[PDB]
RNA sequence: GCUUGAGUCUCGUAGAGGGGGGUAGAAUUCCAGGUGUAGCGGUGAAAUGCGUAGAGAUCUGGAGGAAUACCGGUGGCGAAGGCGGCCCCCUGGACGAAGACUGACGCUCAGGUGCGAAAGCGUGGGGAGCAAACAGGAUUAGAUACCCUGGUAGUCCACGCCGUAAACGAUGUCGACUUGGAGGUUGUGCCCUUGAGGCGUGGCUUCCGGAGCUAACGCGUUAAGUCGACCGCCUGGGGAGUAC
RNA sequence: AAGGAGGUAUUC
């Protein structure tokens, strides 16, 4: 999965400080990074249904986090989806 | 016709029959005897006594070579599988080593279907 | 003498010749032509073998025995048959990072240094050209019967266009070539198939020859020197 | 960097090339900025069963810290070289710097 | 199950030693098992039944060391 | 009983230690069950992997009659 | 707003979880030789079959395909189907210890989408063993079967389709509460580790059993007990999971 | 296959 160094880098970008590991923006960025990483894996392994089931949870969970964020703070939702290059 | 005095007796002990073949260390056969060709058919062919008589015939149709020391290799879960070793020992042969050489696949080919008798 | 094998080891065979007398037959003394036959396959423990006493160590109570002398050395057979410079065809037994071992007739393994296969192909295509078991013809460069090695060479089967190029163009000829590479230190100019000359920036025309020489330009430069070590023809305009 | 334990068996007829093979492979890791943590030449050893009609293979053990790419090239070299009868490279979670039971 | 015939031991001893060695290897049982093909469900089912009866026997045996049957 | 490895707190069985593994393979060369030896389950799995790796390297024999 | 539900991060652990690529040894089959000679094979008993053009047996070499003995375990992992040599690469989940962070972000889910044993279908490969159909020999009153000798599809690979099983724990998912015992497996804390000890505390799992429940059998903290949220389904047997 | 012993089986 995501490396120990790559998680620290993302937390720094999207959080108030180094220890803000659970903010919604940080969580969405981490899920996005792993989702974007895995597309290369599934280009070569179409038949990896077991791994793709875990990929769906990441996609589905990012949807739930984004919906919560949109409801609670539209401004950060707009800002975050632009920064992460997402639709909806 | 030559003289060896050290050979190897391969016993093939199948369920239905018992083949004894005596050979040199190199693997060139000297003689062979079977229970089915020793005067036993069907229910009697697959008996320990029949294998003993097969061992007698093989030890009698090979002593032109003057074998004195013998090595015994048993293969298969046959009926006799043992009377052959005893018969060889009694026929005037020194048994040096006994080895079980029954082939065991390490989970290879699929065996035939079970008999629904 | 005739003796009975008492013990067989991978480094030698113990043959009891007399009561209480065991001589050691080296596996190197077991066969001239196939140095790589394990004793377990030629002789069994208890076999009666005719062995010749080569050396007796009274002090250490060990007799070096020869089965070697009953058979025939293929190295002498090779030296009588093949003079220095003989062309021998043989099968590639194995490919190694340093060279090819080639089995010749008589069970001899010849070693070809990889440096003699081609003057112009670095490293990777030479390994793909030869498959294990392929038949290759090489000329016997040197037979060392003392170390039991034959050095074989492929260089004598080809004819270097480099050598023909240098012989055709005497020192001082002006030669025209197309620039294949341009460096800050000089330009690499191909003058013939496999024959490349080097025209230095200080002799190309300015601190950088790239302002004067483009990749692919034809440059007329004088053949001033040949570097036989690097195949580098030093050129000057 | 991933840590790999590399055991390969060289044909006994090339026991004289074992120093050269060790130097060549060692440089091919050190040049790729990896480390070498253990080098053991167990030497000529009797085989439990014949491998390619041989007994008495030469054993070399290497414990290495190197990236996956250079190790990949190393394994391909083993395949192409016909002096190594067998080779096994295993991933290890941490380095080792102790004599093997074979040396002891 | 290789057997080397030692000196001074009778051939009966040699035959006894070989028989015990084969039994320890369990070759005959393996051959009898491999005579016919047993479906994975059957092999899986048979293994389960042995465990169930074996466990029941232990617990029943445990009760016998307690219940006054005398 | 008396699982030997857990007594010494061995982290990993280390296939290279042939002297130890000879205890856990039979005369024919197949592995002895943990029920007989007394080894714990976790060490048993490590022991099986170690023996299988040793067989591949020909430190140990698969069967008694390879040749 | 809050931190107790749900998540995130830090360190580890166990595992036949998945996909791709290598490789190892045993064994079966066929082929090429050496030895050797008259049987082999099969059955309750036989015959069909193979064999003097040399079988079977034995030794050596080679080719190929498939599966991975022992370990192996009411052991493990996975949502289920299922997953078992070894090694590498890519990858999913679960659990534990301590701490920090977000601040209800949750549960269930019609339709929808996906996965889904075996058999089967399509295109193209592969084919050692096994084996529907089929051929033959027997048994039988008959034998379109059971048994024997052969044997095609198929089983294997790649890519699509199919979408069903006693797909079963015949037990929908999520949460809370309610006496005990013996174990298995995997973490972790403490004490004298005196020497594999003792004492706690998490996860998953097998058996027994109390109250209670049940028509009874039985279930019994992993409930079929006490409750709460949401969903699927039942309405006598046949006709019929059939017709349109 | 038949008979005796030990255990859930071994530390030894
Ligand atoms: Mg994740
Ligand atoms: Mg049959
Ligand atoms: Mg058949
Ligand atoms: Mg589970
Ligand atoms: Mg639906
Ligand atoms: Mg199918
Ligand atoms: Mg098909
Ligand atoms: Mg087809
Ligand atoms: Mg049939
Ligand atoms: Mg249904
Ligand atoms: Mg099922
Ligand atoms: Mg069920
Ligand atoms: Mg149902
Ligand atoms: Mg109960
Ligand atoms: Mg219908
Ligand atoms: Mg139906």
């Amino acid at each position: 999965s995501l490396s120990t160094e790559a998680t620290a880098k993302i937390v720094s970008e999207f959080g108030r400080d180094a220890n803000d590991t659970g903010s919604t923006e940080v969580q969405v960025a981490l899920l996005t990074a792993q989702i974007n990483h895995l597309q290369g894996h599934f280009a070569e392994h179409k038949k990896d249904h077991h791994s793709r089931r875990g990929l769906l949870r990441m996609v589905s969970q990012r949807r739930k986090l984004l919906d919560y964020l949109k409801r609670k703070d539209v401004a950060r939702y707009t800002q975050l989806i632009e920064r992460l290059g997402l639709r909806r | 016709r030559k003289q060896v005095s050290d050979g190897v007796a391969h016993i093939h002990a199948s369920f239905n029959n018992t083949i004894v073949t005596i050979t040199d260390r190199q693997g060139n056969a000297l003689g062979w005897a079977t229970a089915g060709g020793s005067g036993f058919r069907g229910s009697r062919k697959s008996t320990p006594f029949a294998a003993q008589v097969a061992a007698e015939r093989c030890a009698d149709a090979v002593k032109e070579y003057g074998i004195k020391n013998l090595e015994v290799m048993v293969k298969g879960p046959g009926p006799g599988r043992e009377s052959t070793i005893r018969a060889l020992n009694a026929a005037g042969f020194r048994i040096t080593n006994i080895t079980d050489v029954t082939p065991i696949p390490h989970n290879g080919c699929r065996p035939p279907k079970k008999r629904r008798v | 003498l005739t003796g009975r094998v008492t013990n067989l080891t991978d480094y030698g065979c113990f043959v009891e010749i007399e009561e209480g007398v065991e001589g050691l037959v080296h596996v190197s003394e077991m066969d001239w032509t196939n140095k790589n036959i394990h004793p377990s396959k030629v002789v069994n423990v208890g076999d009666v073998v005719e062995v010749m006493v080569l050396d007796i160590d009274e002090e250490r109570r060990r007799i070096s025995l020869g089965l070697k002398q009953c058979k025939a050395n293929p190295w002498q057979q090779f030296a009588e048959t093949h003079n220095k410079g003989d062309r021998v065809e043989g099968k590639i037994k194995s490919i190694t990072d340093f060279g090819i071992f080639i089995g010749l007739d008589g069970g001899i393994d010849g070693l070809v240094h990889l440096s003699d296969i081609s003057w112009n192909v670095a490293g990777e295509e030479a390994v793909r050209e030869y498959k294990k078991g392929d038949e290759i013809a090489a000329v016997v460069l040197q037979v060392d019967a003392e170390r039991e090695r034959i050095s074989l060479g492929v260089k004598q089967l080809a004819e270097d266009p480099f050598n023909n190029w240098v012989a055709l163009n005497k020192k001082g000829a002006i030669v025209t070539g197309k620039v294949t590479a341009v460096d800050a230190k000089g330009a690499t100019v191909e003058l013939a198939d496999g024959v490349e000359g080097y025209l230095r920036a200080s002799e190309a025309s300015v601190e950088d020859a790239t302002l004067v020489l483009s990749v692919g330009d034809e440059v007329e430069a004088k053949f001033t020197g040949v570097d036989r070590k690097n195949r580098a023809i030093s050129l000057s305009v | 960097m991933r840590h790999y334990e590399i055991v390969f068996m060289v044909h006994p007829d090339q026991s004289e090339q074992v120093p050269g093979m060790i130097e060549r492979y060692t440089a091919a890791i050190t040049g790729a900025e990896g480390k070498i943590h253990r080098l053991e030449d167990w030497g000529r050893r009797q085989l439990a069963y014949p491998i390619n009609k041989l007994h008495k293979a030469h054993y070399v053990l290497m414990n290495v810290e190197a990236p996956q790419e250079v190790i990949d090239e190393l394994e391909t070299t083993f395949r192409f070289n016909d002096a190594v009868i067998r080779s096994m490279v295993m991933r290890t979670k941490h380095a080792v710097t102790e004599a093997s039971p074979m040396v002891k | 199950p290789v057997i080397k015939v030692r000196e001074n031991e009778p051939f009966d001893v040699a035959l006894r030693r070989f028989k015990r060695s084969c039994e320890k290897a369990g070759v005959l049982a393996e051959v009898r098992r491999r005579e016919f093909y047993e479906k994975p469900t059957t092999e899986r089912k048979r293994a389960k039944a042995s465990a169930v009866k074996r466990h029941a026997k232990k617990l029943a045996r445990e009760n016998a060391r307690r219940t006054r049957l005398y | 009983k008396f699982c030997r490895f857990t007594a010494e707190g061995v982290q990993e069985i280390d296939y290279k230690d042939i002297a130890t593994l000879k205890n856990y393979i039979t005369e024919s060369g197949k592995i002895v069950p943990s029920r007989i030896t007394g080894t714990r389950a976790k060490y048993q799995r490590q022991l099986a992997r170690a023996i299988k790796r040793a067989r591949y390297l020909s430190l140990l024999p698969y069967t008694d009659r390879h040749q």
